[PDB]
Protein backbone atom coordinates (compact mmCIF):
# COMPACT_ATOMS: atom_id res chain seq x y z
CA UNK A 1 0.00 0.00 0.00
CA UNK A 2 3.34 2.22 0.71
CA UNK A 3 3.60 5.19 2.95
CA UNK A 4 2.28 8.66 1.72
CA UNK A 5 3.09 12.04 2.97
CA UNK A 6 1.27 15.49 1.56
CA UNK A 7 5.08 17.96 1.31
CA UNK A 8 5.44 19.33 -1.62
CA UNK A 9 3.48 22.71 -2.96
CA UNK B 1 -0.65 10.37 -18.90
CA UNK B 2 -0.67 9.88 -15.12
CA UNK B 3 -0.34 5.83 -14.85
CA UNK B 4 3.00 6.68 -17.69
CA UNK B 5 4.39 9.18 -15.11
CA UNK B 6 3.91 7.28 -11.99
CA UNK B 7 5.74 4.20 -14.05
CA UNK B 8 8.91 6.40 -14.82
CA UNK B 9 8.89 6.95 -11.15
CA UNK B 10 9.07 3.36 -9.91
CA UNK B 11 12.12 2.60 -12.20
CA UNK B 12 14.35 5.93 -11.20
CA UNK B 13 13.34 5.09 -8.00
CA UNK B 14 13.80 1.01 -7.88
CA UNK B 15 17.38 1.61 -9.40
CA UNK B 16 18.85 2.50 -6.11
CA UNK B 17 22.43 1.39 -7.77
CA UNK B 18 22.21 4.50 -10.23
CA UNK B 19 20.21 7.51 -7.71
CA UNK B 20 22.84 6.00 -5.13
CA UNK B 21 25.95 6.82 -6.86
CA UNK B 22 24.42 10.20 -8.54
CA UNK B 23 23.72 11.25 -4.51
CA UNK B 24 26.77 10.12 -2.88
CA UNK B 25 29.05 11.56 -6.12
CA UNK B 26 26.96 14.61 -7.20
CA UNK B 27 25.34 15.81 -4.10
CA UNK B 28 27.11 14.76 -0.80
CA UNK B 29 30.93 14.92 -2.09
CA UNK B 30 30.20 17.14 -5.13
CA UNK B 31 28.33 19.47 -2.70
CA UNK B 32 29.58 23.54 -3.34
CA UNK B 33 29.16 25.21 -0.31
CA UNK B 34 27.62 28.94 -1.23
CA UNK B 35 30.15 32.21 -0.28
CA UNK B 36 29.75 32.39 3.57
CA UNK B 37 29.55 35.69 3.94
CA UNK B 38 26.39 38.34 3.90
CA UNK B 39 27.69 39.88 1.09
CA UNK B 40 25.54 37.83 -1.07
CA UNK B 41 22.10 36.84 0.34
CA UNK B 42 21.34 33.63 1.01
CA UNK B 43 17.68 32.03 1.31
CA UNK B 44 17.00 28.20 2.79
CA UNK B 45 16.39 27.05 -0.71
CA UNK B 46 20.22 27.82 -1.28
CA UNK B 47 21.74 26.47 2.23
CA UNK B 48 19.54 23.41 2.86
CA UNK B 49 18.98 22.49 -0.87
CA UNK B 50 20.62 18.84 -0.79
CA UNK B 51 18.22 18.14 2.59
CA UNK B 52 15.43 19.27 0.53
CA UNK B 53 16.32 17.25 -2.34
CA UNK B 54 17.07 14.08 -0.10
CA UNK B 55 13.70 14.57 1.50
CA UNK B 56 11.67 14.14 -2.02
CA UNK B 57 13.09 10.91 -3.18
CA UNK B 58 12.75 9.76 0.08
CA UNK B 59 9.38 10.59 0.37
CA UNK B 60 8.82 8.99 -2.88
CA UNK B 61 9.96 5.67 -2.08
CA UNK B 62 7.96 5.62 0.81
CA UNK B 63 4.90 6.58 -1.49
CA UNK B 64 5.96 3.61 -3.51
CA UNK B 65 6.67 1.39 -0.57
CA UNK B 66 10.30 0.79 -1.83
CA UNK B 67 10.99 0.18 1.86
CA UNK B 68 13.73 -2.06 0.35
CA UNK B 69 15.37 1.11 -1.04
CA UNK B 70 14.72 3.45 1.17
CA UNK B 71 16.65 1.87 3.43
CA UNK B 72 19.72 1.21 1.76
CA UNK B 73 19.46 4.84 0.08
CA UNK B 74 19.61 6.90 4.00
CA UNK B 75 22.06 4.43 5.23
CA UNK B 76 24.70 5.50 2.96
CA UNK B 77 23.15 9.01 3.11
CA UNK B 78 24.41 8.65 6.62
CA UNK B 79 27.68 7.31 6.20
CA UNK B 80 28.60 10.09 3.34
CA UNK B 81 27.63 12.78 5.19
CA UNK B 82 29.75 11.91 7.80
CA UNK B 83 32.36 10.71 5.91
CA UNK B 84 32.44 14.47 4.01
CA UNK B 85 32.67 15.53 7.56
CA UNK B 86 35.70 14.14 9.29
CA UNK B 87 37.61 14.86 5.49
CA UNK B 88 36.97 18.53 6.32
CA UNK B 89 39.99 20.11 6.83
CA UNK B 90 41.71 24.06 6.01
CA UNK B 91 39.71 27.20 4.98
CA UNK B 92 36.60 25.27 4.77
CA UNK B 93 35.90 23.71 8.10
CA UNK B 94 33.70 26.13 9.17
CA UNK B 95 31.43 27.21 6.02
CA UNK B 96 31.18 23.44 5.05
CA UNK B 97 30.81 21.91 8.57
CA UNK B 98 28.05 24.36 9.35
CA UNK B 99 26.44 23.92 5.94
CA UNK B 100 25.87 20.27 6.86
CA UNK B 101 24.86 21.10 10.29
CA UNK B 102 22.02 22.77 8.73
CA UNK B 103 21.28 19.91 6.27
CA UNK B 104 21.13 17.26 9.06
CA UNK B 105 18.88 19.38 10.81
CA UNK B 106 16.62 19.93 8.13
CA UNK B 107 16.51 16.01 7.54
CA UNK B 108 16.31 15.57 10.97
CA UNK B 109 13.26 18.03 11.68
CA UNK B 110 11.43 15.73 8.50
CA UNK B 111 12.07 12.57 9.81
CA UNK B 112 10.73 13.71 12.90
CA UNK B 113 7.43 15.14 11.49
CA UNK B 114 7.15 11.85 9.60
CA UNK B 115 7.05 10.03 12.50
CA UNK B 116 4.62 12.44 14.13
CA UNK B 117 2.41 11.82 11.43
CA UNK B 118 2.39 8.28 10.89
CA UNK B 119 1.47 7.86 14.87
CA UNK B 120 -1.12 10.66 14.96
CA UNK B 121 -2.58 10.24 11.60
CA UNK B 122 -5.35 7.51 11.49
CA UNK B 123 -4.94 7.10 7.65
CA UNK B 124 -1.60 5.88 7.31
CA UNK B 125 -3.02 2.89 10.07
CA UNK B 126 -6.27 2.42 8.67
CA UNK B 127 -5.09 1.98 5.35
CA UNK B 128 -2.19 -0.62 5.73
CA UNK B 129 -1.54 -4.16 7.04
CA UNK B 130 -0.84 -3.99 11.05
CA UNK B 131 2.42 -5.64 9.87
CA UNK B 132 2.98 -3.01 7.13
CA UNK B 133 2.06 0.09 9.98
CA UNK B 134 4.19 -2.21 12.03
CA UNK B 135 6.78 -2.14 9.82
CA UNK B 136 7.35 1.56 8.96
CA UNK B 137 6.84 2.71 12.20
CA UNK B 138 10.03 1.13 13.44
CA UNK B 139 11.46 2.24 9.98
CA UNK B 140 11.08 5.71 10.42
CA UNK B 141 11.62 5.81 14.22
CA UNK B 142 14.81 3.74 13.68
CA UNK B 143 16.04 6.54 10.76
CA UNK B 144 14.99 9.43 13.78
CA UNK B 145 17.70 7.64 15.84
CA UNK B 146 20.24 7.78 13.19
CA UNK B 147 19.85 10.79 11.97
CA UNK B 148 19.61 12.64 15.64
CA UNK B 149 23.20 10.18 16.34
CA UNK B 150 24.74 11.98 13.04
CA UNK B 151 23.86 15.36 13.98
CA UNK B 152 25.57 14.67 17.42
CA UNK B 153 28.38 12.73 15.49
CA UNK B 154 29.36 15.65 12.79
CA UNK B 155 28.95 18.36 15.57
CA UNK B 156 31.69 16.73 17.56
CA UNK B 157 33.59 15.47 14.76
CA UNK B 158 33.83 19.60 13.53
CA UNK B 159 33.77 20.98 17.11
CA UNK B 160 36.61 19.09 18.34
CA UNK B 161 38.31 20.30 14.13
CA UNK B 162 37.54 23.78 15.29
CA UNK B 163 39.46 23.18 18.74
CA UNK B 164 42.32 21.98 17.15
CA UNK B 165 42.88 24.91 14.91
CA UNK B 166 42.29 27.39 17.48
CA UNK B 167 44.90 25.72 19.88
CA UNK B 168 47.63 26.46 17.08
CA UNK B 169 46.39 30.56 17.09
CA UNK B 170 45.01 30.89 20.96
CA UNK B 171 47.88 30.45 22.59
CA UNK B 172 50.52 32.20 20.50
CA UNK B 173 48.23 35.64 20.02
CA UNK B 174 46.91 35.89 23.80
CA UNK B 175 49.53 34.85 25.51
CA UNK B 176 52.69 36.35 23.59
CA UNK B 177 50.99 38.53 21.16
CA UNK B 178 51.69 42.49 22.07
CA UNK B 179 49.60 45.50 20.36
CA UNK B 180 53.30 34.02 14.79
CA UNK B 181 49.65 34.81 15.27
CA UNK B 182 47.77 38.22 16.37
CA UNK B 183 44.83 38.55 18.08
CA UNK B 184 43.28 39.72 14.49
CA UNK B 185 43.23 36.40 13.85
CA UNK B 186 42.03 34.95 16.28
CA UNK B 187 38.72 37.49 16.07
CA UNK B 188 38.80 36.83 12.45
CA UNK B 189 38.33 33.30 13.13
CA UNK B 190 35.42 33.69 15.11
CA UNK B 191 33.74 36.50 12.75
CA UNK B 192 33.59 33.22 10.21
CA UNK B 193 31.94 31.44 12.14
CA UNK B 194 29.45 34.23 13.38
CA UNK B 195 28.83 35.20 9.62
CA UNK B 196 28.47 31.36 8.59
CA UNK B 197 26.00 31.10 11.11
CA UNK B 198 23.96 33.71 9.96
CA UNK B 199 24.45 33.12 6.45
CA UNK B 200 23.39 29.98 6.82
CA UNK B 201 19.78 30.60 9.04
CA UNK B 202 21.70 28.60 11.82
CA UNK B 203 19.48 29.51 14.73
CA UNK B 204 21.38 31.73 17.42
CA UNK B 205 21.52 29.11 20.38
CA UNK B 206 23.95 26.75 18.32
CA UNK B 207 25.76 29.92 17.70
CA UNK B 208 26.08 30.71 21.29
CA UNK B 209 26.86 27.23 22.18
CA UNK B 210 29.99 27.24 19.93
CA UNK B 211 31.22 29.76 20.90
CA UNK B 212 30.66 29.32 24.42
CA UNK B 213 32.44 26.18 24.14
CA UNK B 214 35.44 27.60 22.28
CA UNK B 215 35.55 30.54 25.03
CA UNK B 216 36.15 28.17 27.57
CA UNK B 217 38.81 26.14 25.35
CA UNK B 218 40.74 29.53 24.63
CA UNK B 219 40.09 30.31 28.70
CA UNK B 220 41.74 26.63 29.57
CA UNK B 221 44.64 26.31 26.85
CA UNK B 222 45.78 29.67 27.41
CA UNK B 223 45.57 29.57 31.39
CA UNK B 224 47.73 26.35 31.48
CA UNK B 225 50.82 28.01 29.25
CA UNK B 226 50.88 31.13 31.56
CA UNK B 227 51.00 29.19 34.76
CA UNK B 228 54.16 27.25 33.42
CA UNK B 229 55.83 30.21 31.85
CA UNK B 230 58.49 32.04 33.98
CA UNK B 231 60.71 35.01 34.24
CA UNK B 232 57.28 36.21 32.26
CA UNK B 233 54.39 37.15 34.44
CA UNK B 234 55.13 40.91 34.94
CA UNK B 235 52.78 43.70 35.43
CA UNK B 236 53.14 44.92 31.72
CA UNK B 237 52.71 41.45 30.68
CA UNK B 238 49.17 41.28 32.93
CA UNK B 239 48.55 44.68 31.73
CA UNK B 240 49.00 43.55 28.05
CA UNK B 241 46.82 40.69 28.29
CA UNK B 242 43.95 42.02 29.87
CA UNK B 243 43.76 44.42 26.55
CA UNK B 244 43.95 40.87 24.59
CA UNK B 245 41.20 39.21 26.14
CA UNK B 246 39.29 42.85 26.52
CA UNK B 247 39.13 42.97 22.64
CA UNK B 248 37.60 38.76 23.12
CA UNK B 249 35.08 40.71 25.50
CA UNK B 250 33.93 43.36 23.47
CA UNK B 251 33.74 41.10 20.48
CA UNK B 252 31.35 38.93 22.11
CA UNK B 253 29.87 42.54 23.17
CA UNK B 254 28.95 43.08 19.69
CA UNK B 255 27.98 39.92 18.45
CA UNK B 256 25.17 39.22 21.20
CA UNK B 257 26.86 37.28 23.58
CA UNK B 258 26.60 38.70 27.21
CA UNK B 259 27.93 35.17 28.75
CA UNK B 260 31.62 35.93 27.69
CA UNK B 261 33.10 37.59 30.43
CA UNK B 262 32.15 34.23 32.15
CA UNK B 263 34.03 32.36 30.00
CA UNK B 264 37.21 34.00 30.21
CA UNK B 265 37.60 34.35 34.27
CA UNK B 266 40.59 32.37 34.35
CA UNK B 267 42.62 34.63 32.27
CA UNK B 268 40.73 38.05 32.92
CA UNK B 269 41.50 36.60 36.88
CA UNK B 270 44.84 36.34 35.93
CA UNK B 271 45.50 40.03 34.00
CA UNK B 272 44.06 41.57 37.44
CA UNK B 273 46.60 39.64 39.72
CA UNK B 274 49.19 40.71 37.66
CA UNK B 275 48.56 43.93 37.87
CA UNK B 276 46.80 44.47 41.28
CA UNK B 277 48.92 45.18 44.55
CA UNK B 278 50.40 42.07 46.50
CA UNK B 279 53.07 44.31 49.06
CA UNK B 280 51.26 43.55 52.50
CA UNK B 281 48.77 40.95 53.66
CA UNK B 282 46.02 42.85 53.68
CA UNK B 283 46.10 42.81 49.63
CA UNK B 284 46.13 39.22 49.24
CA UNK B 285 42.62 38.97 50.92
CA UNK B 286 41.18 41.19 48.31
CA UNK B 287 43.27 39.37 45.61
CA UNK B 288 41.42 35.95 47.02
CA UNK B 289 38.44 37.64 46.56
CA UNK B 290 38.76 39.11 43.02
CA UNK B 291 40.24 35.41 41.69
CA UNK B 292 37.06 33.15 42.64
CA UNK B 293 37.71 31.41 39.75
CA UNK B 294 41.17 30.51 41.10
CA UNK B 295 42.38 28.33 44.06
CA UNK B 296 45.36 28.71 46.28
CA UNK B 297 47.72 26.52 44.80
CA UNK B 298 47.14 28.24 41.41
CA UNK B 299 47.55 31.59 43.36
CA UNK B 300 50.55 30.25 44.90
CA UNK B 301 52.18 28.93 41.68
CA UNK B 302 50.81 32.64 39.74
CA UNK B 303 52.13 34.92 42.46
CA UNK B 304 55.69 33.28 42.96
CA UNK B 305 56.33 33.72 38.94
CA UNK B 306 55.81 37.49 38.90
CA UNK B 307 58.33 39.23 37.25
CA UNK B 308 59.58 42.24 39.47
CA UNK B 309 60.79 44.49 37.30
CA UNK B 310 63.82 46.54 37.56
CA UNK B 311 62.59 49.10 39.84
CA UNK B 312 59.53 47.23 41.46
CA UNK B 313 60.01 45.70 45.09
CA UNK B 314 60.25 41.92 45.66
CA UNK B 315 57.19 40.49 47.44
CA UNK B 316 58.06 39.80 51.47
CA UNK B 317 58.76 36.51 52.31
CA UNK B 318 56.49 37.49 54.88
CA UNK B 319 53.58 37.30 52.07
CA UNK B 320 55.10 34.06 50.46
CA UNK B 321 54.74 32.49 53.92
CA UNK B 322 51.12 33.40 54.39
CA UNK B 323 50.30 31.97 50.97
CA UNK B 324 51.67 28.72 51.39
CA UNK B 325 50.03 28.53 54.62
CA UNK B 326 46.73 29.16 53.10
CA UNK B 327 47.29 25.94 50.74
CA UNK B 328 48.03 24.20 53.88
CA UNK B 329 44.63 24.14 55.08
CA UNK B 330 42.86 23.77 51.86
CA UNK B 331 44.51 20.84 50.94
CA UNK B 332 43.62 19.29 54.08
CA UNK B 333 40.04 19.98 53.65
CA UNK B 334 39.81 17.55 50.81
CA UNK B 335 40.59 14.49 52.98
CA UNK B 336 44.59 18.19 43.33
CA UNK B 337 46.34 19.63 39.82
CA UNK B 338 47.02 23.37 38.98
CA UNK B 339 46.06 23.33 35.52
CA UNK B 340 42.43 23.28 33.78
CA UNK B 341 41.23 20.43 32.08
CA UNK B 342 39.99 21.89 28.48
CA UNK B 343 36.43 19.88 27.75
CA UNK B 344 37.49 18.27 24.85
CA UNK B 345 34.36 16.07 24.46
CA UNK B 346 32.32 14.40 23.89
CA UNK B 347 29.76 17.89 23.66
CA UNK B 348 26.42 18.07 24.13
CA UNK B 349 24.50 18.49 20.58
CA UNK B 350 22.88 22.41 20.65
CA UNK B 351 20.55 21.32 17.80
CA UNK B 352 18.91 18.25 20.07
CA UNK B 353 17.97 20.92 22.76
CA UNK B 354 15.75 23.23 19.93
CA UNK B 355 12.04 22.50 18.86
CA UNK B 356 12.81 20.48 15.68
CA UNK B 357 11.85 23.18 12.73
CA UNK B 358 8.05 22.81 11.89
CA UNK B 359 8.06 21.24 8.49
CA UNK B 360 5.97 22.92 5.95
CA UNK B 361 5.37 21.49 2.37
CA UNK B 362 8.96 21.86 0.39
CA UNK B 363 9.00 23.55 -3.21
CA UNK B 364 10.51 21.95 -5.92
CA UNK B 365 13.64 22.99 -6.97
CA UNK B 366 16.96 21.70 -7.39
CA UNK B 367 20.43 24.13 -8.89
CA UNK B 368 20.44 24.51 -12.71
CA UNK B 369 24.70 24.31 -11.88
CA UNK B 370 24.13 20.66 -10.39
CA UNK B 371 24.42 17.28 -12.55
CA UNK B 372 21.96 14.69 -11.31
CA UNK B 373 20.18 13.26 -14.48
CA UNK B 374 17.85 10.73 -12.60
CA UNK B 375 17.23 12.67 -9.37
CA UNK B 376 16.29 15.61 -11.48
CA UNK B 377 13.68 13.61 -13.48
CA UNK B 378 12.35 12.55 -10.05
CA UNK B 379 11.46 15.82 -8.93
CA UNK B 380 10.19 17.23 -12.38
CA UNK B 381 8.16 14.39 -12.36
CA UNK B 382 6.45 15.05 -8.99
CA UNK B 383 6.22 18.99 -9.94
CA UNK B 384 3.37 17.86 -12.82
CA UNK B 385 1.83 15.16 -10.55
CA UNK B 386 1.41 17.69 -7.71
CA UNK B 387 -0.66 19.99 -10.67
CA UNK B 388 -2.61 17.02 -11.65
Amino acid sequence: HGFHLDILK
Amino acid sequence: NATQINEELYRLLEDTEILNQEITEGLLKGFEVPDAGVAIQLSKRDVVYPARILIIVLSEMWRFGLTKQSESFLAQVLTTIQKVVTQLKGNDLIPSGVFWLANVRELYSFVVFALNSILTEETFKNGMTDEEYKEYVSLVTELKDDFEALSYNIYNIWLKKLQKQLQKKAINAVVISESEYTMDDILTFFNSIYWCMKSFHIENEVFHAVVTTLLNYVDAICFNELIMKRNFLSWKRGLQLNYNVTRLEEWCKTHGLTDGTECLQHLIQTAKLLQVRKYTIEDIDILRGICYSLTPAQLQKLISQYQVADYESPIPQEILRYVADIVKKEAALSSSSIFITPETGPFTDPFSLIKTRKFDQVEAYIPAWLSLPSTKRIVDLVAQQVVQ
